């Protein structure tokens, strides 16, 4: 058939969030609060385009806003955050409940120096709305033309012309 | 006791799942660039 | 076609031909029949896991339950035969020739 | 070799079915079917269907082949075998199993890699861990939806098991 | 480094099985107003070593086996299934951390009856085969109530994960919401391992030599210590500090020793059942209660709004 | 058997067949066959002699092998279609295996080798259930998968069924074996017209069930299991002498009786499709069925009459057997050919 | 109904305990004030990503941020 | 992989202890013993009741196989349906036990 079209390796270069999973999970709720809008633009673009090739620039905006989030942590609250993700990182299942005092100190320093309120239980799982300036994909599945259906029956039901017509049965 | 503690464990589960949900767009963008990187590398090696 | 599925179907056909070639015992026939069931379990499981098709995950459990109830029925029939004759030989089961 | 573990376990599975299907006795046939159930369960477990493989061990090998061996021991009257001193009674066992595992190695010959390397299964075989599922097993949630979604399936299965109890108690009474 | 962890599991299993024989003979001694072994070692510490060397140089019984293969594979399967029941045990961390460790242990304990069946068929005696069939029927009968009790308690666990069952019991021992399931579980584990008052085999594998009889004996005691550790983890869950795991290890080890001594103290207190009396005890007493409490632990976390999490 | 247990088990047989009929999922089809087999086994062992246990064992083995081949067909369909709708199949391997499995379930030839033995071993009421009610579920599945059925395979199994069900009835004096070979021949006739017009399949199935139930009801009403014992009926119940035998003139297919209706409509719908050799040879083999069954008619309302003295004692007792629907089934199995265009209700 | 109950609690107390526990397990969740909370907790447990909606211009109930006041609340779960 | 390595270790230790416990007393040259049971030599009597308890095990074990996904089934959004089908499965297991009772099936191994 046709050539599958792939982006170049220069279309795929972006500065990477080179931190570990406990480091991401320790700042997770503040990341969902603060980096909400480009993340939600990207996931709307991702469930609407249904294609990772049409979402590359929104993914770069996600990566950029994540890097700005972690720079803004690093400039202000580096030591409480490091104290918190070290304790998150010790755990096997990476529990939040084992690390409440380091969470309290991290939230205290973040609300003081930056004003970020940690989201309550229930908020980050809400379905939000996103204002976009890209058009809606009119055929994301690239479906071709549908087959024309068989014509229905219409008209009243007249009786059988001279009955069953089975060899000699007149009705 | 199991009533109180299993309600607490459901709240802690929802907290962990909201942490995952906040992390998912970053991981999805990285996964997209990951598989496109790998397909482009395989395409260039198919060409050579 | 696909690679490991050819092996599981070949196991099914070997246990089929074992059931389709009686040597001495009715128990060996039930063994070949339940080997056929085992290969059906493995093959249905590998397809349903490969396809990531969620609601058919309960299908091989139902296969196992219905056919193990079937095997309990076969063991009870074999026991009634062996209490009639003394052995479970298939050549003792030939009174319906006439 | 270690990539091809599912294909190797399938070859062991086919060889075990050849083992009991030639039917030396129902007791050795039961033993071969137990070994075949274990290696086919290994085939299932090496895709990630862990509940289904544990259903094999717990239900198939754990109840049904137990009842097969239990019924087989109540028929086919036992008789002794060779029992000469420990070279014969265990050394022949060790050499026989050595010949069997060397047969498992010997069926993987240059006539087999003509089917293997032409239609290379590994590299792209187990695509189960392609991307992310989440905080669940898809296999476990599909099995768990027997109660929310599979209402009719539960009704007909539980009714057939009740009828199975009734049917066994009718045909085994002999009256 | 992982092989070090596997061997430091499996070799202390064999040493604890070796000295459980000493602990059993001493505890049965003092409860019977006498002493156990105190001459061979200092208070009997060399008695398991002397017993093991005696059993491994004793003359083989020289059987005419009905099968070579099953005669050899019944001790091998008994020991392998005795040793593989230990690898998912969270003490506090399991050797093999698996999502379905409870179901793994239930499946590997269901496989344990083939050692009984193959050992009974691999003898020429018909009386040995009859005793093995009765032992197999006892064991498969009590596995039913094992599985249903275990499912009912896992309805409070949330998953089949063994390590989660410590998290489940961080506020209360799980014997407090489930003491009838605990006591029927305990008697069902007492009847799984052919343990008095349920050891009718001593009232099936008497064709083996002294060495292979020691192998079946040590597989049985690994099963006994294992089921007591599993019952401890399942109903009497210890405190787990994730920074000092040895606190949990000392705590569950003391509780599992007490529960194994409770097995020793029940076999020194009761007459045996007749065979139909424990068949009655299962099928007409434990199993109706087990089904009723299974309905109760299905419907109770829904009426209390206390469904545990999957993760 | 406890009559409550008998009613629950017969409802489980009927429920398994209804589950095969109404369900859209292949697993529920397989479940309905498993439930139907499991429930019908105690109906066969209702009297607890060695013949019924042997017959139940052979029936279990054949139906169990057919159920396993049915599930293998379903699994191959899931390979090549990724779905479970009970409709056409998406591999000729799955179509071949499911046609073989349903032919084993029907006892169509060459998988016919269980039907006379199993019908011989079990009583007359369970034989009636096995030759009428158990045909309904595999004919329903063959009705729903006919876009996939290989033509040469189903025509080969149909002609082999009609030929073997013909040549099986020469050497027989046992009535249940005669009804079983009549079953094999009639299932060949039903599957012959399946890929051309399955309404004629349903017509042949309904007329065959009416005639078979008339014959088994008369065999229960006379307590006769052999030809030699059926021939004492004229001295005992003379109205039974004519009803059995003109119903048996219906069953071979002979006008003006209603058993000529299915074979004539099958010949009629197969010659629309330019097949002339095949209905001619199939109905010549049906004349071979007429040959043997007319010899039985001669033996019962003609030559071999002779009686015994204890008939003089049976004369003083009327029947208390509930000959349920026997005049209805006897009128439907004989005088229904003037109402032949009623077959459009099965369309 | 009270003589039979004392008679069966004298003869067979195992089965009386079984039928009583099973009867409570049947007819008790229909009477509990917390059965609705099991449903509300199970449908508030977010296994999937909350895929956002394209803002057409008239959705005054769908929030634009998690910390916006509109949207479903889990303050009943933190309080109880 | 760690599981299979541990299984291979356990199997190798078991086979090694079996091999030592068979071969170490055979090094003894003790004696060649001459002429090495309650019933004399008769056939094994079949007992119908042992078979009935094995089949009752198998059927209740299949019902237990149906019961096993309940700790995962509690997590559902269709909780009324799930609770009804769970209580119906355990009730059908109890009806199987009651029918097994009231037909003298659980007798002489009760
Ligand atoms: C629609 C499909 C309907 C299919 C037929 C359903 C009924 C028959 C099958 C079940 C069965 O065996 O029932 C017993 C059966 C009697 O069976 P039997 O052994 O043959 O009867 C012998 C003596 O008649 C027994 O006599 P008795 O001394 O015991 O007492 C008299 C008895 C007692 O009467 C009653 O008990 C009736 C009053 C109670 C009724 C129920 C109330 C609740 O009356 C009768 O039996 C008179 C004959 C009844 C008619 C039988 C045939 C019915 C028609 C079958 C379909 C024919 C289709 C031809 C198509 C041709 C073209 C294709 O029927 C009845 O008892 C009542 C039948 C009612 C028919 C209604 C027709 C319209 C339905 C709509
Ligand atoms: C103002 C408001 C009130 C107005 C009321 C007006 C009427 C007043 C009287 C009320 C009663 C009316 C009765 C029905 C009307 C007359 C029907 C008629 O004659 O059709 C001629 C019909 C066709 O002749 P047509 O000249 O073309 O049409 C004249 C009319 O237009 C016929 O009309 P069509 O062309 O529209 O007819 C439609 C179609 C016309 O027919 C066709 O298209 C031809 C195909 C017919 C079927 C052929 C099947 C051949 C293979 C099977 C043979 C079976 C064996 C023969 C019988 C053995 C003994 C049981 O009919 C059929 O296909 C039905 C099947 C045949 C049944 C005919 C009616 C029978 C009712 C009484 C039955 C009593 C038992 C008699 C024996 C049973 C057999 C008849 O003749 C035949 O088919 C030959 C057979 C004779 C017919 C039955 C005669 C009924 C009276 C019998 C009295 C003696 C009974 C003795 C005791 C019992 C027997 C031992
Ligand atoms: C796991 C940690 C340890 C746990 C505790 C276990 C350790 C203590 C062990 C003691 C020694 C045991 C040695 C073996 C003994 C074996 C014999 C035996 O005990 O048989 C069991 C006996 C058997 O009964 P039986 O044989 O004595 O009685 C005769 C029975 N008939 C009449 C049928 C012949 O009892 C049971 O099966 C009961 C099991 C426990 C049930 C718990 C019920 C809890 C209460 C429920 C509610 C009650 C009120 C009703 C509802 C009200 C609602 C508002
Ligand atoms: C002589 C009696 C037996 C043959 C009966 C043939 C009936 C008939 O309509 O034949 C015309 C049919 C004509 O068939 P047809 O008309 O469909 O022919 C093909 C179509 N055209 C006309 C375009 C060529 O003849 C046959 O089919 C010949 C074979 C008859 C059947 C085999 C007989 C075997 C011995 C008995
Ligand atoms: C896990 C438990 C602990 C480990 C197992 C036991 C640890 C000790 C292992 C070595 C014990 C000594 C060897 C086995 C016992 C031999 C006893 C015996 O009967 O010896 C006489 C036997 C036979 O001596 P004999 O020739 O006088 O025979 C007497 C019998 N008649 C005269 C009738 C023929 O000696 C041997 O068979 C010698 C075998 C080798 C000796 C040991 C070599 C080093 C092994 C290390
Ligand atoms: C005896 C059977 C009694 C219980 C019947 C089912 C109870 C129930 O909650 O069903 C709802 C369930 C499901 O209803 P639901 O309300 O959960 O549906 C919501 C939709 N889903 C499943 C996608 C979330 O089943 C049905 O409605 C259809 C299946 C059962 C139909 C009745 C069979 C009766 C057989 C009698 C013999
Ligand atoms: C996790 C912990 C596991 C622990 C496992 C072991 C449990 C037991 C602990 C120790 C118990 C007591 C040990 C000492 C036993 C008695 C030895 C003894 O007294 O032997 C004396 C005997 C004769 O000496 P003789 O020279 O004749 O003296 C005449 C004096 N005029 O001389 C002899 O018999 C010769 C010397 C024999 C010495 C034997 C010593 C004990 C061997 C134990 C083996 C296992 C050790 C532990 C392994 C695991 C830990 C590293
Ligand atoms: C005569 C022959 C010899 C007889 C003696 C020896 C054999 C009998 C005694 C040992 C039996 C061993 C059974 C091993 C399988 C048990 C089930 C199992 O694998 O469970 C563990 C785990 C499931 O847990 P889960 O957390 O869901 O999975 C990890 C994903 N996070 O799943 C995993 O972790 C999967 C790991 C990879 C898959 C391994 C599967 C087992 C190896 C193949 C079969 C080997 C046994 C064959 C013989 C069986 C008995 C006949
Ligand atoms: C597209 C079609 C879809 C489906 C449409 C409907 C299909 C209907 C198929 C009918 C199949 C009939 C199967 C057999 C009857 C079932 C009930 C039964 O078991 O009856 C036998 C019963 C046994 O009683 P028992 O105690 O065993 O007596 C022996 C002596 N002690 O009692 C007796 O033995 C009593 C003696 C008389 C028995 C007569 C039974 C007649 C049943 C058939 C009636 C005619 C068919 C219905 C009309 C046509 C439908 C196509
Ligand atoms: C509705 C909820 C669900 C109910 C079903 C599920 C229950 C869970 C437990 C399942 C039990 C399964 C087996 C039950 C069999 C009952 C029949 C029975 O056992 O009858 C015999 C027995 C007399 O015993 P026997 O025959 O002598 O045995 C030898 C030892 N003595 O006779 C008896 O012991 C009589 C037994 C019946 C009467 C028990 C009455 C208890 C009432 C408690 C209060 C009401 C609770 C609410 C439920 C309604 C109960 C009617």
């Amino acid at each position: 058939p046709g050539i599958v079209e792939l982006p170049s390796l220069e279309d795929l270069k972006v500065q990477e969030v080179k931190v570990s999973s406990s480091v991401l999970k320790a700042a997770a709720h503040h990341y969902g609060a603060q980096c909400d809008k480009p993340n939600k633009e990207f996931m709307l673009c991702r469930w609407e385009e249904k294609d990772p090739r049409r979402c590359l620039e929104e993914g770069k905006l996600v990566n950029q806003c994540a890097l700005e989030f972690f720079r803004q942590i690093k400039r202000h609250c580096a030591e409480p955050f490091t104290e918190y993700w070290t304790c998150i990182d010790y755990s096997g299942l990476q529990l939040f409940r084992r690390c409440r005092k380091e969470q309290a100190q991290f939230d205290k320093c973040v609300l003081d120096k930056l004003g970020w309120v940690r989201p309550d239980l229930g908020e980050l799982s809400k379905v939000t709305k996103v204002k976009t300036d890209r058009p809606l994909p009119e055929n994301p599945y690239h479906s071709r033309a549908r087959p024309e259906p068989n014509p229905e029956v219409e008209g009243d039901l007249k009786p059988a012309r001279h009955g069953s017509r089975l060899f000699f049965w007149t009705m | 006791s199991m009533m109180r503690w299993n309600r607490e464990r459901r709240r802690l589960q929802i907290e962990d799942f909201e942490a995952r949900i906040a992390l998912m767009p970053l991981l999805q963008a990285e996964k997209d660039r990951r598989v496109l990187q790998m397909l482009r590398e395989n395409l260039e090696e198919e060409a050579t | 076609m696909s690679l490991v599925y050819m092996n599981i179907m070949m196991a099914f056909t070997v246990s089929l031909t074992g059931l389709l070639m009686y040597r001495s015992h009715l128990m060996s026939s039930l063994l070949c029949l339940e080997g056929m069931m085992l290969s059906l379990f493995i093959l249905a499981t590998l397809m349903i896991l490969n396809s990531h098709f969620t609601l058919a995950s309960m299908m091989p459990i139902i296969l196992l339950v219905f056919a193990a109830c079937e095997a309990a029925l076969g063991l009870s029939l074999l026991v009634m035969v062996s209490n009639t004759y003394g052995t479970d030989y298939v050549q003792n089961l030939n009174l319906l020739q006439c | 070799m270690m990539t091809y573990i599912v294909f190797i376990l399938s070859i062991i599975f086919v060889m075990g079915f050849v083992g009991f299907s030639s039917k030396p006795s129902p007791i050795y046939g039961g033993l071969g079917l137990i070994v075949s159930g274990g290696v086919g369960c290994g085939i299932v477990l090496n895709f990630g269907g862990s509940f289904l493989g544990l259903m094999v061990f717990l239900i198939y090998l754990g109840g049904m082949m137990v009842v097969f061996g239990y019924t087989t021991a109540m028929a086919t009257e036992q008789y002794p075998e060779v029992w000469v001193s420990n070279k014969v009674v265990l050394g022949t066992f060790i050499t026989g199993l050595l010949m069997e595992f060397l047969m498992v190695y010997y069926v993987l010959k240059d006539k087999e890699v003509e089917i293997v390397f032409k239609f290379n299964g590994m590299g792209d075989w187990v695509i189960y861990d392609t991307g992310d599922s989440g905080f669940f097993s898809e296999e476990a949630m599909g099995i768990a939806a027997l109660y929310s979604y599979g209402t009719w399936l539960v009704i007909v299965t539980g009714w057939s098991l009740l009828i199975g109890v009734v049917v066994i108690m009718e045909i085994t009474r002999g009256n | 480094m992982f092989m070090i962890n596997v061997l430091t599991l499996i070799i202390p299993i064999l040493l604890a099985v070796a000295f459980l024989t000493l602990v059993e003979r001493k505890v049965l001694g003092y409860m019977q107003f006498r002493k156990g072994p105190n001459v061979v070692g200092p208070y009997g510490l060399l008695q398991p070593i002397a017993d093991a060397i005696k059993l491994f140089i004793k003359e083989p019984l020289r059987p005419a086996t009905s099968s070579i293969s099953m005669f050899i594979l019944a001790p091998i399967l008994a020991l392998t299934l005795a040793l593989t029941m230990w690898i998912p045990l969270p003490m506090p961390y399991p050797l093999i951390n698996m999502n379905l460790g409870v179901l793994f242990m239930l499946a590997m304990s269901s496989l344990a009856v083939y050692s009984i069946l193959w050992s009974g068929w691999a003898s020429n005696s018909k009386y040995a085969l009859i005793g093995a069939l009765r032992a197999v029927a006892q064991t498969i009968s009590y596995e039913v109530t094992l599985a249903i009790i275990l499912l009912s308690v896992l309805l409070m666990n949330g998953s089949f994960t063994l390590s989660t069952l410590i998290i489940t019991q961080e506020q209360v021992w799980l014997i407090f919401p489930a003491w009838p399931l605990a006591m029927m579980w305990f008697i069902s584990t007492l009847a799984e391992t052919n343990r008095a008052p349920f050891d009718l085999t001593e009232g099936f594998n008497v064709e083996y030599a002294a060495g292979p009889f020691a192998l079946f004996f040590m597989a049985e005691y690994a099963n006994i210590i294992m089921m007591n550790i599993f019952t401890t983890t399942l109903f009497l869950g210890a405190f787990h500090n994730p920074y000092m795991p040895e606190l949990y290890t000392i705590n569950f080890t003391i509780k599992s020793l007490l529960l194994s001594i409770t097995f020793l103290w029940i076999r020194a207190s009761y007459p045996r059942f007749r065979y139909d009396q424990l068949m009655h005890l299962l099928w007409k007493n434990f199993l109706p209660l087990t089904l009723a409490l299974c309905m109760w632990h299905v419907s109770l976390p829904i009426l209390l709004s206390s469904i545990p999490p999957q993760t | 058997m406890n009559p409550i247990i008998l009613i629950i088990i017969l409802m489980t047989v009927m429920l398994g067949t209804i589950i095969v009929m109404i369900s859209t999922h292949w697993l529920l089809i397989w479940i309905g066959f498993e439930m139907n087999m499991l429930a019908i086994i105690p109906i066969m062992m209702k009297k607890h002699n060695p013949r019924a246990t042997e017959a139940s064992t052979k029936y279990f083995l054949t139906q169990s092998t057919a159920s396993m081949l049915l599930m293998m067909a379903i699994i191959i369909n899931l390979m090549f279609s990724g779905q479970w709708t009970v409709m056409k199949l998406f591999n000729p391997m799955a179509s071949m295996l499911m046609t073989m499995a349903l032919a084993m379930k029907l006892g169509m030839a060459p998988f016919h080798f269980w039907v006379p033995e199993v019908t011989q071993g079990i009583p007359l009421s369970s034989g009636l259930i096995l030759l009428t009610w158990q045909k309904l579920a595999p004919m329903s599945v063959l009705y729903q998968i006919l876009p996939s059925i290989n033509l040469d395979l189903i025509l080969t199994l149909s002609i082999l069924s009609i030929t073997i069900g013909g040549w099986g009835g020469l050497n027989q004096t046992q009535l249940r074996k005669i009804m079983a070979y009549s079953s094999i021949a009639h299932m060949g006739w039903m599957t012959a017209v399946l890929l051309y017009n399955p309404t004629m399949t349903l017509l042949n199935l309904i007329i065959y069930i009416i005639m078979t139930s008339t014959m088994f009801t008369l065999f229960m009403a006379n307590s006769t299991t052999t030809t030699l014992s059926l021939s004492h009926t004229w001295n005992k119940a003379p109205i039974m002498t004519i009803l059995v035998l003109i119903t048996l003139l219906s069953m071979g297919g002979l006008p003006p009786l209603s058993g000529f209706m299915p074979k004539w409509m099958i010949i009629q719908e197969m010659t629309k499709n330019d097949s002339i050799i095949l209905p001619t040879l199939m109905a010549i083999t049906a004349l071979l069925n007429l040959y043997f069954y007319m010899r039985l008619t001669y033996s019962t309302a003609l030559t071999m009459f002779p009686s015994t003295n204890n008939m003089k004692m049976k004369w003083q007792f009327p029947t208390t057997k509930r000959m349920t629907l026997l005049p209805t089934m006897t009128v439907l199995s004989t005088m229904l050919l003037p109402l032949t265009p009623i077959l459009s209700i099965l369309e | 109904v009270a003589a039979f109950l004392k008679n069966v609690w004298a003869k067979e107390p195992v089965l009386v305990a079984s039928f009583a526990i099973a009867g409570l397990a049947v007819i008790l969740p229909t009477l509990s004030p917390y059965t609705k909370y099991s449903l509300m907790i199970n449908r508030a447990t977010p296994y999937n990503y909350p895929v956002p909606l394209r803002d057409d211009g008239n959705m005054p109930d769908v929030p634009s941020h998690p910390q916006d006041p509109q949207g479903p609340s889990l303050e009943w779960l933190k309080r109880l | 992989m760690n599981l299979m390595i541990t299984l291979l270790t356990n199997f190798t230790l078991a086979t090694l202890l079996v091999t030592i416990a068979f071969w170490l007393p055979q090094l003894n040259v003790y004696s060649e013993k001459t002429s090495p049971d309650p019933m004399g030599s008769a056939r094994l009597p079949f007992s119908m009741k042992f078979f009935l308890v094995a089949i009752t095990f198998l059927l209740f074990d299949l019902e237990i196989a149906l019961l096993l996904p309940l700790p995962w089934a509690s997590q559902t959004t269709n909780l009324n349906t799930m609770l009804t089908m769970a209580l119906l499965l355990i009730f059908l297991l109890a009806v199987s036990l009651a029918y097994e009772w009231t037909q003298k099936g659980l007798e002489w191994t009760e």
